[PDB]
């Protein structure tokens, strides 16, 4: 379940057993976008927390180009909750 | 197979104009959308002139655009809505001469969705947020501020989303340094949808919704919303805080309303209606734009209503409290999407269609001053008399295209080049426009010289002056010498031998070369002489502003400096060449230097060679050129330097100058020796060829193009109290002073005007005089005018009783004679379902009519052919199909007619013959082998010539819908459907009958379509589409049990081009847009863009640019955030055509850039570059 | 479900229709070409071809069945 809300400023993370990974269809290949995040995903105790799976964020998470070209990234919020 | 896009002609229509100070000096400029294109343009305050600064392909659909400032700032940023789900904001900067995307954040899907924002934006007065909104339910705030080292911030979005609601505009409100505040003017459909007895969607309420952004808690709140008693179509903004009281204006139909929260009643004025107006009286009247002028003690708005009628607003306060509107009539000018006034009293318009406007705003405002406060009965208005200008004085008019209905591109005119026939405007703003590809010549001075002259030079007499002060002509046996008006003999000590150059050869100094030797001539009575050595002669020469170089009989040469005091003095050394010299050039010297550098020597030896004249080194050889041919003429010149050639053959050359010369490019010029001269354009150094040409720069690029005027033999540049800048030429005896109008216009364009809207026209084979046919919807006939007028004046006897009488008499007889034309005040709206047409023959060499008939009223002409009949062999026909009483929204017709002409008297007059009816609209003619092709509605049919009716010999029912258009080859036919796309017939003879052999597998709403070949048509839809549908190998055209395939014809064209072009196009051609030039596709839009489609000649090319395409793709994206590839690929995949408009991008890249690009190509930039200019040399300049 | 737009077994026809009337109007309003080409057809302004689209929003293919 994603979270769906508005995207903001606030830029996505993965932790390292996340990393390289698409957030959307867990992709090795081709990190393109840039993740967005919704504040309340940024809020307080979960700031630079891991999109994928809540642990300790080390690296900027990407949507691949596949998820860039229908638009995946679009949904909003893919902090997964 | 593969295909090549470019753009000759940018979009000149506006959407959207915006005013700020962009560069954030004190100047004010204008940022234009053009849809797919941003714009920014100066207007000089000094000339009152518009130059553009910058254009840039945004490869998306600009929605909305807005000027913001943060406070405190001295700079506006560009905040843009587009079709990309991202709000972009831009900054200008000058120094780099682009726009610079300061932030884009991203919050939907792409394309002009209903729930998506980008439609409506609005931002804070103060700039300190901005609302993008969607037509329906999701509005989105984005909070921006400044950091601590002044970059722009932005936030993240902060949602105000409604439910069913629909949103008809949005702005912000002043409201000084409170929280900011939005205002929407909104529409619940919740209730329409629910309610089956239509009572809910009727007693629907339009409402004005007040969302207050709380910057303390962070969020928006509708803090309050109220029903209007009638919809508004727009809202303007009211200066608040200090400036004003605040609010907002809702204009409506028949209305305008000022409201705001609060105690504020609401003031309401009606809109003043033209006394004596000729629409038809059901019609409601809205404004259509507005523009606010504000100013320390005052504002006012300019509102624009549908008629052209500009009113200037104010708003009267006691107190913070509005009292009342008031509306002054203010001027008419045509019809704006866009008005702007600018701070230094100009007011810009940009025109919904045809050419935009610059007005010196000469007074703000005896003319009757409208109020909210005066008394006024149930169902009256305020009248008001429109007349010619009074507040405005035009000081430029934009030309452009918008929009383009009909093109063809055709030598009609005899000049070897074909001209671009483009039916342009709307109503009776209307033309025939020629385009002819070179720059406008304007002659300032024209005269004759006797016997036969050879060449001309211009001379100043100080370098401080800011004119010329002589020209010398020359003939084959002798010279002249005149001043810049007369022979002058004042300071003139010319010989009267041959002349090799006169020029000026110091600061108060002017020099002679002849055969002999060489004169020197002072400003003051003193003259020095010096002559050839030997029995030698000089043969050739160059010159700087400092020096003099000679080449003598031999090839041996011979250099002269100035010195301090201001004298020749000869260099010790000379040098002798490997053969005979035939041409010279010396660079201009640089402000701050004695001397200048690079000599460029051309000989017999069909080589060109460079030598310092500098002491260090003179003349000693740096670098040489071998060339295809014997070289006519050189000249080094500075954008950055360059040395031009001219052969004796027809190529020129470009070749970049160092004491090692570099990359080179070449082209066909023509045919006579290729002569180059100085000139000036712009206040930049240029150089004319001689068709002429201007070789220039431009957008950092650079551009040959040739002059539209007569052939010419030698030249020279000039600058006079006649003519500021601009040439002396000389063709043949002729002597003229020639000027340049532009310098980045592609196409200079003469403009015929028209009465109506032009639908179609046609060539006449034998005469090339135009048949066209203009139309429009809710149009009087010149006859139904005249009708209506006389019984408007009868009426406005007959409304009198009394002595009145004799006064009511009066003012009819007036109104019965005052003529306001058309073109000014619009033309009188008739109501729907009326239409006024005409058949016009018109030459196209000076657009005079040759003959002009007129249509009864409600007959709309919607197609014209010229043809011959086999049955009558030699006559020319014109067939005109027309509607009758055709109803458009919802679709009705009352049949329709052909009229049949004769065309008589070499091609100059229409004979009616007779009038054939038909059960729909007949909205194709398509000339047919010796009979004719004609869709009429659904139904497509051969007719025969007959004497008294068309008489129908074969017809086809099975094509889907409305048949749009037809072209034939041979026994084939092909149908535009108007949705169904292209059907192929085949019209078997023996059978007579028309057979469907073949159909696509899409829907596309075809507007136009050309042949490309036997199996292949190209075609335009009206969602901006090209695409190109072939018909398989091996189709086979000679053709309750049958079904045919999915619905359709039993054999399919399969789609072997797709591009979205982003603009409607309604024409296409298959043609050579220059002499010895390529094939291309030519494909005009609404928006007035003119490109081609050109194929690739094979892979090697077609990879490289593919390449090219896909590193610009991510390394240079589309400016307003969206992607390029789903861009022409909008309503069908992008296949086999490469963007060319987006390769050209590479020339304006950061050289970083430019280099990381064309390493991953393997070449460097100028490699690129030449490729880039080589395609697009090729088929079209 | 939650996207304006989107149908499931048991649309009508009326509903389905005024998606795409709707969706439409918008895409007109949007796409500055296909506003042109209305407007020159119609013999009318921009400003008031926009408004008819408005107006048209609200109940574009007659009442609910
Ligand atoms: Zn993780
Ligand atoms: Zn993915």
């Amino acid at each position: 379940i994603f979270c769906r809300k508005q995207a903001g400023v606030a830029i996505g993370r993965l932790c390292e057993k996340c990393d390289g990974k698409c957030v959307i269809c867990d992709s090795y290949v081709r990190p393109c976008t840039l993740v967005r995040i919704c504040d309340e995903c940024n809020y307080g105790s979960y700031q630079g927390r891991c999109v994928i799976c809540g642990g300790p964020g080390v690296s900027d998470a990407y949507y691949c180009k596949e998820c860039t070209i229908q638009e995946k990234d679009r949904d909003g919020c893919p902090k997964i909750v | 197979m593969f295909l090549y896009n470019l753009t000759l002609q940018r979009a000149t229509g506006i959407s959207f104009a915006i005013h700020g100070n962009f560069s954030g000096t004190k100047q004010q400029e204008i940022v234009v959308s053009r849809g797919k294109i941003l714009e920014l343009l100066r207007p000089d305050p000094n000339t009152g002139k518009v130059h553009t600064l910058l254009t840039v392909e945004v490869f998306g659909v600009i929605r909305s655009l807005m000027a913001f400032r943060l406070t405190g700032g001295t700079k506006d940023y560009i905040v843009v809505g587009s079709d990309s789900g991202r709000i972009v904001i831009l900054e200008y900067q000058p120094s780099k001469n682009m726009f610079e995307k300061i932030h884009q954040e991203t919050f939907g899907k792409s394309g002009c969705r209903r729930i998506v924002p980008g439609q409506f934006l609005a931002v804070d007065p103060k700039g300190r947020a901005v609302m993008i909104s969607a037509i329906e339910k999701q509005k989105l705030v984005y909070i921006l501020n400044r950091d601590a080292a002044a970059r722009l911030t932005i936030s993240s979005p902060l949602e105000a989303h409604k439910a069913n609601t629909l949103v008809y505009h949005v702005v912000g409100v002043d409201v000084g340094f409170e929280n900011p505040m939005f205002a929407c003017l909104e529409m619940d459909y919740e209730e329409a949808d629910n309610d089956p007895t239509g009572e809910a969607a009727a007693n629907t309420q339009q409402t004005l919704t007040f969302y207050e952004l709380d910057l303390g808690l962070n969020h928006v709140v509708r803090k309050y919303s109220e029903p209007l008693e009638e919809h508004g179509n727009f809202l303007i903004t009211v200066p608040g805080g200090s400036d004003g009281p605040s609010g907002v204006l809702i204009c409506s139909e028949n209305y305008i309303t000022y409201k705001n929260f609060g105690d504020q009643p609401d003031i309401r004025c009606p809109i003043p209606r033209r006394r004596n107006d000729l629409d038809d009286p059901e019609r409601g009247m809205i404004f259509v734009c507005s523009a606010t002028h504000k100013t320390k003690s005052m504002f006012f708005f300019l509102a624009q209503t549908e008629q052209g009628d500009i009113f200037k607003i104010t708003l009267e306060t006691d107190e913070d409290m509005v009292t009342e509107i008031r509306l002054k009539y203010f001027d008419t000018v045509p019809v704006a999407a866009a008005m702007c006034v600018l701070k230094t009293g100009f007011l810009f318009v940009a025109s919904e269609f045809g050419n935009h406007y610059l007005y010196q705003i000469a007074h703000l405002g005896e003319e009757p001053e409208f109020s909210s406060a005066m008394p006024l009965e149930e169902g009256d208005t305020f009248f008001f008399q429109p007349r010619p200008l009074k507040n405005l004085v035009l000081v430029d008019e934009l030309d452009s295209l918008s929009p383009i209905l009909f093109c063809q591109i055709a030598d009609l005119a005899n000049e070897d080049t074909p001209q671009l026939y483009v039916a342009c405007g709307r109503g009776p703003r209307s033309s025939l426009r020629v385009l002819r590809h070179g720059l406008e010549v304007s002659e300032m001075a024209v005269s004759e010289l006797p016997g036969n002259p050879n060449a001309v030079w211009t001379v100043r007499r100080h370098i401080e002056d800011e004119f010329d002060a002589y020209i010398i002509v020359s003939f084959v046996n002798a010279t002249l010498v005149l001043s810049i008006g007369e022979e002058v003999t004042d300071s003139g000590f010319l010989g009267t031998t041959p002349t090799l150059s006169c020029s000026l050869l110091g600061d108060d100094a002017l020099v002679q070369v002849y055969p002999d030797g060489i004169r020197h001539i002072r400003a003051d009575k003193r003259v020095n002489e010096w002559k050839t050595p030997g029995k030698k002669t000089i043969v050739k020469c160059a010159v700087n502003q400092r020096q003099v170089v000679i080449a003598l009989t031999g090839g041996e040469l011979v250099y002269f400096e100035m010195d301090p005091s201001g004298q020749l003095n000869e260099y010790t050394e000379r040098k002798e060449m490997s053969a005979d010299v035939v041409c010279m050039s010396l660079a201009n010297v640089p402000p701050g230097e004695q001397r200048s550098r690079f000599l460029a020597v051309g000989l017999v030896d069909n080589t060109v060679r460079i030598i310092s004249l500098d002491p260090s080194d003179c003349l000693q050889p740096l670098s040489m050129q071998a060339l295809p041919a014997q070289p006519e003429s050189l000249c080094i010149v500075e954008m950055f330097l360059y040395l031009n050639i001219g052969l004796q053959n027809g190529v020129l050359l470009r070749t970049v100058l160092d004491p090692v010369t570099g990359d080179l490019s070449d082209t066909r010029t023509g045919s006579r020796p290729v002569k180059l001269f100085r000139v000036r354009m712009q206040g930049q150094e240029a150089v004319l060829a001689m068709r002429s040409w201007l070789s220039y720069s431009y957008q950092s690029r650079f551009h040959l193009t040739p002059l539209s005027y007569e052939t010419l033999e030698f030249a020279s540049g000039f600058a006079s109290e006649q003519c500021p800048e601009g040439i002396v030429a000389i063709s043949t005896n002729t002597l003229r002073i020639l000027a340049l109008e532009k310098l980045g216009a592609v196409f200079n364009q003469v403009a015929f005007p028209l009465q109506y809207t032009p639908r179609k026209f046609v060539i006449h084979p034998e005469s090339n005089n135009l048949i066209i046919i203009e139309t429009d919807h809710n149009a009087y006939t010149e006859a139904t005018k005249a009708q209506r007028k006389q019984q408007m004046a009868e009426e406005m006897v007959e409304a009198a009783g009394e002595d009145e009488r004799e006064l009511a008499a009066e003012m009819a007889a007036a109104f019965l004679n005052e003529n306001l034309p058309e073109s000014i005040f619009g033309a009188p709206k008739a109501g729907n379902g009326q239409w006024a047409s005409v058949i016009r023959v018109m030459n196209p060499i000076q657009g005079n009519t040759l003959d002009l008939v007129q249509l009864e009223q409600n007959e709309a002409a919607f197609s014209v052919a010229v043809c011959r009949f086999s049955n009558t062999g030699e006559d020319w026909y014109v067939l005109v199909g027309v509607a009758k009483d055709l109803i458009l929204n919802p679709r009705s017709v009352a049949g329709g007619f052909v009229y049949t002409y004769k065309l008589v008297n070499n091609g100059e007059k229409l004979e009616f013959l007779h009038k054939t009816p038909v059960e729909e609209v007949p909205a194709a003619i398509a000339p047919f082998q010796g009979r004719v092709l004609i869709g009429v509605g659904k139904l497509l049919r051969v007719y025969d010539l007959g004497k008294k009716k068309l008489l129908r010999k074969c017809e086809n029912k099975h094509i889907a819908n409305y048949i749009s258009g037809i072209q034939t080859i041979g026994h084939r036919v092909i149908v535009s459907d108007v949705q169904e796309s292209f059907i192929w017939v085949r019209y078997k003879r023996n059978e007579n009958q028309l057979i469907i052999f073949a159909d696509d597998t899409y829907p596309r709403w075809v507007t136009t379509a050309s042949l490309l070949d036997y199996d292949t048509v190209a075609g335009a839809d009206k969602f901006g589409n090209i695409c190109v549908v072939r018909l398989p190998p091996n189709t086979n055209d000679e053709v309750l049990w049958d079904r045919g395939l999915l619905n359709g014809a039993s054999q399919k064209a399969e789609v072997i081009m797709n591009y979205h072009v982003g603009e409607t196009v309604l024409s296409l051609q298959k043609t050579t847009l220059i002499p010895g030039g390529s094939e291309s596709l030519v494909y005009t839009t609404l928006s007035g863009g003119i490109g081609i489609l050109v194929p690739f000649t094979s892979h090697e090319d077609h990879d490289f640019f593919q390449h090219v395409e896909m590193h610009l793709r991510s390394e240079h994206p589309p400016l307003c955030g969206r992607d390029h590839l789903s861009f022409r690929s909008y309503y069908f995949p992008v296949k086999n055509v490469i963007d060319g408009d987006l390769c050209e991008q590479f020339n304006s890249m950061e050289p970083n850039k430019q280099k990381n690009v064309s390493e991953e190509l393997d070449r460097t930039p100028p490699e690129v570059s030449k490729k880039l200019e080589d395609i697009r040399t090729r088929y079209a300049f | 479900s939650k996207y304006i737009g989107t149908g499931h077994a048991d649309t009508t026809k009326w509903e389905w229709l005024v998606n795409q009337h709707r969706d439409s109007y918008c895409s007109y309003m949007g796409h500055f070409d296909l506003l042109n080409y209305f407007a020159i057809a119609e013999n009318e302004s921009k400003a008031r071809v926009r408004f008819n689209l408005m107006e048209k929003m609200l109940q574009p293919c007659g009442p609910p069945a």
